[PDB]
RNA sequence: AGUAGUAACAAGAG
RNA sequence: CUCUGCU
């Protein structure tokens, strides 16, 4: 989280190179709930070790 | 810039640097799924290479059964399993001659090792096929479950405790009409007890299991083995003896050596070699494997070899050493756990057994596996396949090697009768052979001998993996000569870092291993240095023992810095307590207990070191201070290990998934029987050193020894009249509990 | 999907 | 709802 807090140059993600065989909205989707997970965790005061 | 490891050999001979070739580092290639197709494959191409044999129909067994012996001649180079009797007897006799008495010594060594064998000799080995149970079980296991139902079916000739009593109710067991065994099955417990026919339990007794070899490198495609049932290994030991006795008394046989007697020897006779060999002679070295060598070397010809070494012999001995290759001729091979069909259409798994691979339909299987179903259809009786030529997976190197260096024997002037001659060494499938001769055409005549002459015998040469090269430099068992045997220190790197035996003995076998390896595989200092701090901080992660000073953070992490700041000398504190690591280049033999004895708390050592610990388990003298390791190449191997025994030298967990399946009541049995046999040492105590021995239940015994023990008590003092009273009344209550039943 | 490769995992048994 | 992670 810290190392995330030293970056400040983030924006909308967007897929660039698609996945031929996969479904690329599910991993722009994943993306978005790590950030979301991440960013909870943080604005969170509650100590979560294993998130 | 492309760099090119490979180019460094431009400069660095190839042997020197043959560690670089070995990709060691990296996970080696496993099998997922079944093994069915890997046997049914070993079955096919077994029976191909013999295809023009004679087909036979065994009469008490009732499978087909095919005899490449005495085939005709082989017309191409192309691996074949048409040994012939008359030249396999032939190099046996001129084996016999060339080492006058070798047989006779032999077998009169194998005599006294009949004599005096035990059946308990048979609980070494591992993973052995268990009749009873349609699997494998631990060696120990499936003699116990054998030697109660032949108990329970009236063969009470076991008792004697030894081996040939046993084989001797094996034989009972399988001319008996009929058997009783008991079998387990949940849906509740029940003890179901199952009646096998003559004709089933034959073929269940000459059954062999097979599976698919894991964690073999080298490899592309995958192999599968076999394991032999609990009736098979009682003559294949007396048939191994015989043979390793042999093979001690033949210089060409290194075989039985093992490690660095194995290299020893290998080295003596090379050099034996290349010193008689003339010096105006030419001299080459073939270095080769030899193509389908299991599947090639039929029991038959084991059956001839015998026969002929046990000549003179008494009946009896000769029909001991005998019965091996004569159950192996009618062995069947079991297929495995099956096959796994998948519905995408309906997305469902589904496990068919191998067992019914003799009725399912051909539409269910992709092309390969359809047609290697097809050819092995005939030979497919109640679930397994007949596979009476060839040795799938055979135990029998050591007879092996004997036809082998019999061979290799064969090419001395006095034998070829021309200038050229031959002689090298011989181990399982590997050879390296020498010839020397007076011109190139000399060493391609004796080249082309010897290599038809194991085509006659059903060695096949494989030309495509073999190559030959001037006297001086060849490979042998994955041992690179080089003019002289070269460190290859590739093979020792899965041997390091963590064992996983325990903290103490992990530690102990991590230095040991070091230090055997700058002592054999040439590991300079610098890289022991090296190779000493990884194994430490692997060993720190893997046991979360970092030091406690550290403010890593672990579940153990808390104790560790409570005991840190506990002891007043931190020196003292063992690496598995978060003590500093004090090893190095001087010390790797010393145990860590004893390198930090000096330095250790008084307390801290009375606790670590105090016997009556609840961690430290000690089993039989043979299982102390050992572990089972496994090398990259080659079988198992008994690692002994310098460790003190502290609280550390604890067990870990047992695999409990048994708990859940229909077999759970053999580990109840199993808790039990150690309930009886840790009261036993109770009274016993030598019971663990050594074997105990007498004809009594435990419960005599036991009894017998309370009665004494308490009056010798009494006699000094050591107990009163009221403890002497009641240990009086309690044997006599388990006297009665006996005799009430 | 993906790991992987001659057969499997992508939980299994009650 | 329980059991298993080499059986």
């Amino acid at each position: 989280i810290k190392c995330m807090k030293t970056f400040f140059g983030w924006k909308e993600p967007n897929i660039i190179k698609p996945h031929e065989k996969g479904i690329n909205p599910n991993y722009l989707l994943t993306w978005k709930q790590v950030l979301a997970e991440l960013q909870d965790i943080e604005n969170e005061e509650k100590i979560p070790r294993t998130k | 810039m492309d760099v090119n490891p490979t180019l460094l050999f431009l400069k660095v001979p190839v042997q020197n640097a043959i560690s670089t070739t070995f990709p060691y580092t990296g996970d080696p290639p496993y099998s997922h799924g079944t093994g069915t197709g890997y046997t049914m494959d070993t079955v096919n191409r077994t029976h191909k290479y013999s295809e023009k044999g004679k087909w036979t129909t065994n009469t008490e067994t009732g499978a087909p059964q095919l005899n490449p012996i005495d085939g005709p001649l082989p017309e191409d180079n192309e691996p074949s399993g048409y040994a012939q009797t008359d030249c396999v007897l032939e190099a046996m006799a001129f084996l016999e001659e060339s080492h006058p008495g070798i047989f006779e010594n032999s077998c009169l060594e194998t005599m006294e090792i009949v004599q005096q064998t035990r059946v308990d000799k048979l609980t070494q080995g591992r993973q052995t096929y268990d009749w009873t149970l349609n699997r494998n079980q631990p060696a120990a296991t499936a003699l116990a479950n054998t030697i109660e139902v032949f108990r329970s079916n009236g063969l009470t000739a076991n008792e004697s405790g030894r081996l040939i009593d046993f084989l001797k109710d094996v034989m009972d067991s399988m001319d008996k009409e009929e058997m009783e065994i008991t079998t387990h099955f949940q849906r509740t417990i029940g003890k179901k007890k199952q009646r096998l026919n003559k004709r089933s339990y034959l073929i269940r007794a000459l059954t062999l299991n097979t599976m698919t070899k894991d964690a073999e490198r080298g490899k592309l495609k995958r192999r599968a083995i076999a394991t032999p049932g609990m009736q098979i290994r009682g003559f294949v030991y007396f048939v191994e003896a015989l043979a390793r006795s042999i093979c001690e008394k033949l210089e060409q046989s290194g075989l039985p050596v093992g490690g660095n007697e194995k290299k020893a020897k290998l080295a003596n006779v090379v050099r034996k070699m290349m010193t008689n060999s003339q010096d105006t002679e030419l001299s080459f070295t073939i270095t080769g494997d030899n193509t389908k060598w299991n599947e090639n070397q039929n029991p038959r010809m084991f059956l001839a070899m015998i026969t002929y070494i046990t000549r003179n012999q008494p009946e009896w001995f000769r029909n001991v050493l005998s019965i091996a290759p004569i159950m192996f001729s009618n062995k069947m091979a079991r297929l495995g756990k099956g096959y796994m069909f998948e519905s995408k259409s309906m997305k469902l798994r589904t496990q068919v057994p191998a067992e019914m691979l003799a009725n399912i339909d051909l539409k269910y299987f992709n092309k390969s596996t359809r047609e290697k179903i097809e050819k092995i259809r005939p030979l497919l009786i109640d679930g397994t396949a007949s596979l009476s030529p060839g040795m799938m997976m055979g135990m029998f190197n050591m007879l092996s090697t004997v036809l082998g260096v019999s061979i290799l024997n064969l090419g001395q002037k006095k034998y070829t009768k021309t200038t050229y001659w031959w002689d090298g060494l011989q181990s399982s499938d590997d050879f390296a052979l020498i010839v020397n001769a007076p011109n190139h055409e000399g060493i391609q005549a004796g080249v082309d001998r010897f290599y038809r002459t194991c085509k006659l015998v059903g060695i096949n040469m494989s030309k495509k993996k073999s190559y030959i090269n001037r006297t001086g430099t060849f490979e042998f068992t994955s041992f690179f000569y080089r003019y002289g045997f070269v460190a290859n220190f590739s093979m020792e790197l899965p041997s390091f870092g963590v064992s996983g035996i325990n903290e103490s003995a992990d530690m102990s076998v991590g230095v040991t291993v070091i230090k055997n390896n700058m002592i054999n595989n040439d590991l300079g200092p610098a890289t022991a240095q090296m190779a000493l701090q990884l194994f430490i901080k692997d060993y720190r992660y893997t046991y979360r023992c970092h030091r406690g000073d550290t403010q890593i953070q672990t579940r153990r992490a808390f104790e560790l810095k409570k005991l840190w700041e506990q002891t007043r000398s931190k020196a003292g504190l063992l690496v598995s307590d978060g003590g500093p690591n004090l090893y190095n280049i001087r010390n790797l033999h010393i145990p860590e207990v004893c390198l930090k004895w000096e330095l250790m708390d008084e307390d801290y050592q009375g606790r670590l070191c105090n016997p009556m610990n609840p961690f430290v388990s000690h089993k039989e003298i043979d299982s102390v201070n050992n572990a089972v390791v496994m090398p990259a190449h080659g079988p198992a191997k008994s690692m002994e290990y310098d460790a003190v025994a502290t609280t550390h030298s604890w067990i870990p967990k047992r695999n409990r998934s048994i708990l859940n399946t229909s077999q759970r009541g053999i580990l109840e049995d199993e808790q039990m029987y150690q309930k009886c046999c840790n009261l036993f040492e109770k009274f016993f105590p030598s019971s663990s050193y050594r074997r105990p021995v007498g004809i009594s239940s435990m419960v005599e015994a036991m009894v017998s020894r309370a009665r004494i023990d308490a009056r010798i008590d009494f006699e000094s003092g050591r107990i009163k009249k009221e403890e002497f009273a009641e240990i009086m009344k309690i044997c006599s209550t388990i006297e009665e509990l006996r005799r009430q039943k």
